RNA sequence: GGCGUAAAGCGCACGCAGGCGGUUUGUUAAGUCAGAUGUGAAAUCCCCGGGCUCAACCUGGGAACUGCAUCUGAUACUGGCAAGCUUGAGUCUCGUAGAGGGGGGUAGAAUUCCAGGUGUAGCGGUGAAAUGCGUAGAGAUCUGGAGGAAUACCGGUGGCGAAGGCGGCCCCCUGGACGAAGACUGACGCUCAGGUGCGAAAGCGUGGGGAGCAAACAGGAUUAGAUACCCUGGUAGUCCACGCCGUAAACGAUGUCGACUUGGAGGUUGUGCCCUUGAGGCGUGGCUUCCGGAGCUAACGCGUUAAGUCGACCGCCUGGGGA
RNA sequence: UUAGCUAGUAGGUGGGGUAACGGCUCACCUAGGCGACGAUCCCUAGCUGGUCUGAGAGGAUGACCAGCCACACUGGAACU
C-alpha cells in the first residue's frame, strides 16, 4: 500500500521532474516537511506550501535549467523491508561528494556534509544525486 | 491381428551341409523403381519378350492404344489377366512415385 | 443480506442510537445473523460451492472483527461472545 | 530478489 | 542477476504463524547513533625503523583486529505504551446491470424409434466406388405417439464469475461487483510457508439412463501393406445421482496489493447539470478493446488495465540431455 | 526423500554425594520437558588466532607457529 510514503514522495518528484510538470501536490506529513525543507535549502527545489489541516496536502514547486531535469535521479536507500544505518565515519557520499545524502539524526534532518560538524550517524533516507 | 511382424534383422550368414551359403532378408514392403526407363519394365517379364514387335505402332503404351498384340495375347488366354492388370499398375505406380523427384 | 426491518432492528438492539451503525459490534451482528440465516440453505445445497465462497468470506470477515475488539477492550468482547452464542 | 525470502533459505551454492 | 516468448509467477481462492504498515501528540530509550571504560593473547598482515655485506628472514614501537560487555547522553526515524484523527480499509440506506451458483417445472424445432395413410426402384454414401438398406414397399411426404440430449436467431475483442468456466423461458433459495447522497466505527490493513477448499475433459467405483455422436471393434474401399485417412455400423463413454481421482498450451504463456507519469478511436455501465428546446449538450465514476508519445525491453512488443518509474510480501529458475 | 522426541526424562521435597552449585545419586511427589527461531535422527568434521584467493564484500581451508579440547592396541574400572 502506502507503507513507504517517502518512497511514494520520491516517486512523485521523479515523475514530474522528467515529464516537464510545473508543480505537484501530495499528502503531507511531519517527515515529508523535514525532507523537502532541506531540499529547498540545497538548491534542488524552489518552494513548498502546506494546505489543509484535516487532510494535510504538501505542494512542491519544480525546478529546471533550460527545461532540463535538475534532479536527474534520486535513490531510496533504506526501506521498511531492510533498514540501513551508518555511523559518523561510515556516512557514504553521492557522486564522490557532489550529490548529498539525506540522513536524519537526533539533531534533526541534515546532510552528510552537515553531519561532519555534528558528528553523528543514523538512518539514510535518500541519495539526492 | 491380420498382419505380419519383421523381428529378424537384415542378413545373417550360414553354410549349407552340402555347399553354399544362406542370406536372410528383412520383412520388406518397399518398391524402388527409380533405376531405369519403362522400356526396361517391358524386359522385366519372361513371356512378354516373345510378343514384342507384334503390335501396330513401333511405340505403344499397351493400355489405351488401339491394336495392341500384347493385349490380344491376354484376351486370347495365353497370358492371364491378373498379370496384365498388375502390369499397368506398375506403370501407373510410376505416375505416382516419380512426383517430387529422386536421383542417385 | 436481510430485509429492512431485520437490518434496522439489530442496529437499534446493539447500537447507542440510530446512527450507531458503523461500529464493530454492529458489524459482527450483521455477519452473525447472516451465517445463522444460511444454516438450512447450505445443508440442502452442498453442490453450491459458489455461494459457499460468499459464506466463507463472511466467516473470515467476522473472525477479523472479533480480533479487533479482543485486542483493545476485552470488557465489550466478553459481552458479545455470549450474547450471540460464540466461542463454541 | 527479496531479502526477506533469503532469511528463510539462502542462495544455494552449487 | 532474472521469471510475456531464452530456464523460471504455483490452476485459483481463503487464511494462521512470520514479515510489513496512514496520520497527530506524549512517554519509554528497546533498535540505532554519540562519548567513555574494560577487553579483543602473542605471532601473521599494514606504518615508520633497525639489523644480518644485500634480499628472503629476524625484530622495536604504533596502527589494525571493523568484535563483545557496561556506563553516561541525544530522541529525528523504527519498536513498545497512552490518547487520538480520517484520506486507508469497513458499515447502513436508495438503486441499477448481469449466461454467478444450486434446486424444481416448462416450451418448440431438429434427430432417431414406433403406429397409420398416400406412393414406387432405387435410397444411402464418395474423388470415384463398395459395404449397408429397400418391392415384408425403403427413401420421400403427411398424421399421431414415445424417448434422449442440446438451446438457432438474439450475439457482439459483449456481460458475469477467484479461476476452470457460465447461454431457451419462468418460479424459489442464494453470492459478489458497481454508482449516488450522507451518516457511522477509527488502521480494524496488505501479504502469505505448511494447512484448507474450489478446480476443463478423459478415466475409476455403485445404481440408473440411452436419441445422436463415438475409443476398442465389425464390414467395405484405399494400398506395397491400411493397422490410420474415407465410408456403412457400433460397445465403453458422453446423460443423472452418489463418491473418488486433482492433472491441461488450467495462457493475458505476465502472483497479489498500492502510489504516481502526455494522450486518442471506441464499446459497456451509471450519475450530475442544461434554451428537457430530439434517443441530444456539458461533465464525471466502474468495466473493456485497438492504436501510440516519452520511457523501458534482446528484439517482438509493452506503453495510465505497463512489460515506465517505486514500495509491501510470497512462489520459482541456475547449460542441454539424463529427468 | 529425518516431525514428533523424551520416564532420571522436566521440576520440587528430603537423604546421600564431590574440592565447589547441580537428577550428580536415591526414595517420594508433580506431568511436565524439548521443537518448524530445526527438537530428534542420519552422514561428515578437531576448533580458533590465521593462511590463500579477491578492489572490497565474500569464497576455500585449518600443514609448519601459537591457544584449547580429545586420544595413547580395543573396551571397562579404580588406586596413588
Ligand atoms: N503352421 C505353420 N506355421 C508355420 C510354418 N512355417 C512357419 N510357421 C510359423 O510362422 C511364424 C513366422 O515364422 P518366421 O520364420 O519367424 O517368419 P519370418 O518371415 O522369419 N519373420 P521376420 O520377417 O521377422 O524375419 C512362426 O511362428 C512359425 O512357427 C508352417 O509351415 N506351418
Ligand atoms: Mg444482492
Ligand atoms: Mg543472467
Ligand atoms: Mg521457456
Ligand atoms: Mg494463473
Ligand atoms: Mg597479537
Ligand atoms: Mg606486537
Ligand atoms: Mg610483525
Ligand atoms: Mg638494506
Ligand atoms: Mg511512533
Ligand atoms: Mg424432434
Ligand atoms: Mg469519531
Ligand atoms: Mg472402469
Ligand atoms: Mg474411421
Ligand atoms: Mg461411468
Ligand atoms: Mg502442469
Ligand atoms: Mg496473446
Ligand atoms: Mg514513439
Ligand atoms: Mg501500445
Ligand atoms: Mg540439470
Ligand atoms: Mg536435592
Ligand atoms: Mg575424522
Ligand atoms: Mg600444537
Ligand atoms: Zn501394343
Amino acid at each position: 500500500s502506502m507503507q513507504d510514503p517517502i518512497a511514494d514522495m520520491l516517486t512523485r518528484i521523479r515523475n514530474g521532474q522528467a515529464a516537464n510538470k510545473a508543480a505537484v501536490t501530495m499528502p503531507s506529513s511531519k517527515l515529508k516537511v523535514a525532507i523537502a525543507n532541506v531540499l529547498k535549502e540545497e538548491g534542488f527545489i524552489e518552494d513548498f506550501k502546506v494546505e489543509g489541516d484535516t487532510k494535510p496536502e504538501l505542494e512542491l514547486t519544480l525546478k529546471y535549467f533550460q527545461g532540463k531535469a535538475v534532479v536527474e535521479s534520486i535513490q531510496r536507500v533504506s526501506r521498511p523491508g531492510l533498514r540501513i544505518y551508518k555511523r559518523k565515519d561510515e556516512l557514504p557520499k553521492v557522486m564522490a561528494g557532489l550529490g548529498i545524502a539525506v540522513v536524519s539524526t537526533s539533531k534533526g534532518v541534515m546532510t552528510d556534509r552537515a553531519a561532519r560538524q555534528a558528528g553523528l550517524g543514523g538512518e539514510i533516507i535518500c541519495y539526492v544525486a | 491381428s491380420g498382419l505380419g511382424q519383421h523381428t529378424t534383422t537384415a542378413a545373417r550368414l550360414y553354410h549349407f551341409p552340402h555347399g553354399g551359403d544362406v542370406i536372410d532378408s528383412p520383412g520388406v514392403r518397399e518398391f524402388g523403381l527409380w533405376h531405369l526407363e519403362p522400356e526396361q519394365i517391358t524386359q522385366g517379364f519372361v513371356e512378354f519378350h516373345d510378343y514384342l514387335g507384334l503390335c501396330k505402332y513401333r511405340d505403344c503404351k499397351h493400355d489405351t492404344d488401339p491394336g495392341c498384340a500384347i493385349r490380344e495375347a491376354v484376351e486370347e488366354g495365353k497370358i492371364a489377366e491378373t498379370r496384365f492388370e498388375n502390369y499397368h499398375r506398375i506403370l501407373e505406380s510410376m505416375a505416382q512415385v516419380k512426383t517430387r523427384k529422386n536421383f542417385s | 443480506s436481510l430485509s429492512t426491518e431485520a437490518t434496522a432492528k439489530i442496529v437499534s438492539e446493539f447500537g447507542r442510537d440510530a446512527n450507531d451503525t458503523g461500529s464493530t459490534e454492529v458489524q459482527v451482528a450483521l455477519l452473525t445473523a447472516q451465517i445463522n440465516h444460511l444454516q438450512g440453505h447450505f445443508a440442502e445445497h452442498k453442490k453450491d460451492h459458489h455461494s459457499r465462497r460468499g459464506l466463507l468470506r463472511m466467516v473470515s470477515q467476522r473472525r477479523k472483527l472479533l480480533d479487533y475488539l479482543k485486542r483493545k477492550d476485552v470488557a465489550r468482547y466478553t459481552q458479545l461472545i455470549e450474547r450471540l452464542g460464540l466461542r463454541r | 530478489a527479496t531479502v526477506n525470502q533469503l532469511v528463510r533459505k539462502p542462495r544455494a551454492r552449487k
